[PDB]
């Protein structure tokens, strides 16, 4: 995953 | 060890199908006699078929699968399996990142056809 | 021995894809927990994809592939292969006639996805 | 489908090894070109090697494994798997009773040797 | 990709058998709980069994095969195959030199036993 | 091509 | 009539 | 259940007659005391007598009828019937295929003679 | 009770076979729809076949066997036996004298044919 | 021909069971070695069991069934049938009037028991 | 061959009676037109009647007898016999064990009634 | 049935 | 064998 | 009998 | 194991 | 066999 997608999941 | 290389019977039709499971766009190259015989490209995280086609194994029967993402070669794993001494599957998985699920492009070669 | 039955990890997405190589119309039924979860039907002598789908193995993880031609069950051959202890292929061949090429419907199940 | 029959490259040495996991005495017959080339017999419930041998696939390359207990043929399961397009395993399991563990005699054929 | 690592059911008896096909003395180490559970050593160019034994897969089921020759790790290839959704083979080949026959130590793991 | 069923029907 | 035999006699 | 086996009065002459109704050549074996005493072979689809013979039931009285077609045992059905506590018929039908008319070889044993 | 009369399916071919076991010449008449369809005549004390033929059961299926010796009717015994709900035997014995072996003419009717 | 007389193996238990289908009261007499061993009496037009008993064939094995209605002997039909050379039925029908259904008393003898 | 299946005349009353000779509790099921019409259950080693009943053969005339002990189907033997071309007996024996006396449940069907 | 034999006895 | 008719003639 | 077959194996 | 199969049936 | 290594050392 891209970091933007990872940050969407985490946040 | 080398992965993604298979010796088929020569001048034999085979199926090749590629599935994608990654954020990255997958590029699957199928080489016959060391030359590109088909290229599939696509992106999916839902195992979509990015290409399926009938190819010919050529004068030596040598078939090679290569996978790349953003121009970088993916790490390959592969094996061939034969059922009831007749039905052949040549199987490739590939990893484009760090999670080591090895499904980022999955390639299935099958023969005989018809 | 029973063929075409595979125990998957529970609650796991898997892909299922069927190819046809026969004059007869192939009907592929995929059962999860002994209940039909998908059905593919088609005819091809050139390895056409008659269906591809994403399913969930559910609480039991039991997946069974059945193949029939005009209501008559085909004889199945199957095996599961695991690459790098992580990438799984559940493979099915089927014979609807007398030539024993076992490619009349070819079914590939793969997991993990994503 | 037929099980326990493998086509090897002609005139090639191969290994064949049989393990036993059953109260019944296992008799494993290895045929090359439809003629008995080796016979192993023994009894173990702890995976003992009842026989290992180097054979030549001969002019036909046809190798067939049969298993019997008390003179009754066992039900067989088999497949061939090829790693890095060169290392070959031909695998056989067999069931002499009702529990369906298919390990009562286990036979592994491997090539190349040397 | 990592090779020679297999997840078995936990605390389960399995067979491990090593064959040698090389001028070099093969040392096969089998790790359970990331600790050496067995070591086989021998030399053969005729596929001799250099070790066969029953092991227990331990608290996580993780089994790792390592091969070395004169202290140098060999390059490994591996896969797991399951027949009739019951009978398991975990297969390892290894290369200690340059000819890439990957048979120099061949390791077969099988379960269930009994 | 179900030639055995065809043969049965014709013969 | 054993059509398996006839058929293989066929083909 | 066992079929085609009859206990005759010992040391008694009996008649055995076989009729054919099949495309396949029928081979009828008549055993007395577990040893072949007569063999009939012929082909008819019109109930032709392929053999009739007088035999002696011997010291044991045991008579068994076997039927095969091209070396394959046919499935048998049989019974014995006694009229006025004196006249005996031992009756055998056989099926060599799939239509289950059970007339492919029909065998009638009768006694007493004279 | 009436003996030697049998209701067959109408317009169906059946076999009729007569054996002789008597000093006297046997005359076996086979009636279909109450009209003579075949007459067998012969003499044997060794169970010789004095007639075997295929007849058609005619519009009513009514088949009657009569036996006489020099014009005197013999006493008859008869029964019909059906095996696996499809294979039919209609059996007749007859007595021309005083010893009551009831084998003097023995008639076997069987159907279906073909 | 005599009807309703059967030779059983000596000193063997057998069942005898009688059913009634007539306006008239049926009297069934079962003789062993020419001496009355059981007598049943009853009336039914619905196939009621008018008697069922276990008897022993004694040293002679001779068993005879007689049926009377109002002192008048009925006309008997009978046969013995043996299945798989072991299971024996001795069957009797009887007619007390003019309609010739021969079911007015029906007697079934079976052996072995136990 | 199929056993325990009989074609009766249509719309005809028949009797069915079952006897028991076994340590095991016998369950006899009588199907008419493939639907259960009667069930008998009981235990005897002395030929006790565990059920007797009048049924109608219905429009199909198809009657089938099944026997099981503790849910395990018994092996059946059967035949039909016709006396004086009118009195019918359909006979069934069954074996629930290894001694092959085939009397464990004995079922007799008789028609006509009345 | 007894009717016919009763009638023959009677008439 | 039927002898009585002939044996009767003998007598 | 249930058990006489087991007995036969043991004896 | 023959002995075990019958024991399971019995018990 | 390491014959290549040996030949390289010798020659
Ligand atoms: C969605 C992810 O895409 C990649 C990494 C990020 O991006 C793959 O390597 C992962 O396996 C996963 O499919
Ligand atoms: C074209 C043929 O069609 C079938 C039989 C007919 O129909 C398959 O069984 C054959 O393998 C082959 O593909
Ligand atoms: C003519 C047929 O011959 C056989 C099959 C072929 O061969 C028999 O089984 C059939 O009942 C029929 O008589
Ligand atoms: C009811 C009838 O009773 C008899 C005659 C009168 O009486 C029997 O002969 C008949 O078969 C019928 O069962
Ligand atoms: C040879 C005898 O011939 C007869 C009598 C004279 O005639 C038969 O009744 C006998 O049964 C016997 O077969
Ligand atoms: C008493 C016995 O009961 C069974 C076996 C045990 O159980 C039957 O099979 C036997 O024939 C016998 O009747
Ligand atoms: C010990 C047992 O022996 C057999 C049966 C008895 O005998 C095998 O079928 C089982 O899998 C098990 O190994
Ligand atoms: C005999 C040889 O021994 C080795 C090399 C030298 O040493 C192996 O790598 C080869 O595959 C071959 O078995
Ligand atoms: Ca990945
Ligand atoms: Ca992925
Ligand atoms: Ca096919
Ligand atoms: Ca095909
Ligand atoms: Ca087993
Ligand atoms: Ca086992
Ligand atoms: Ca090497
Ligand atoms: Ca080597
Ligand atoms: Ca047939
Ligand atoms: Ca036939
Ligand atoms: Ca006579
Ligand atoms: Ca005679
Ligand atoms: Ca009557
Ligand atoms: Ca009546
Ligand atoms: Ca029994
Ligand atoms: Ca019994």
């Amino acid at each position: 995953k891209k970091l933007l997608k990872l940050l969407k999941l985490l946040l | 060890a080398t992965q993604g290389v298979f010796t088929l019977p020569a001048n034999t039709r085979f199926g090749v199908t590629a599935f994608a499971n990654s954020s990255g766009t997958q590029t699957v190259n199928v080489l016959v006699n060391n030359e590109t015989a088909a290229t599939f490209s696509g992106q999916s995280t839902n195992n979509a078929v990015i290409g399926t086609q009938v190819l010919n194994s050529g004068s030596s029967g040598k078939v090679q699968v290569q996978v790349s993402v953003n121009g970088r070669p993916s790490d390959l794993v592969s094996a061939q399996v034969i059922l009831t001494n007749e039905l052949n599957f040549a199987l490739v998985g590939s990893e484009d990142g760090t999670d080591n699920d090895y499904n980022d492009a999955v390639v299935v070669i099958n023969w005989p056809l018809g």
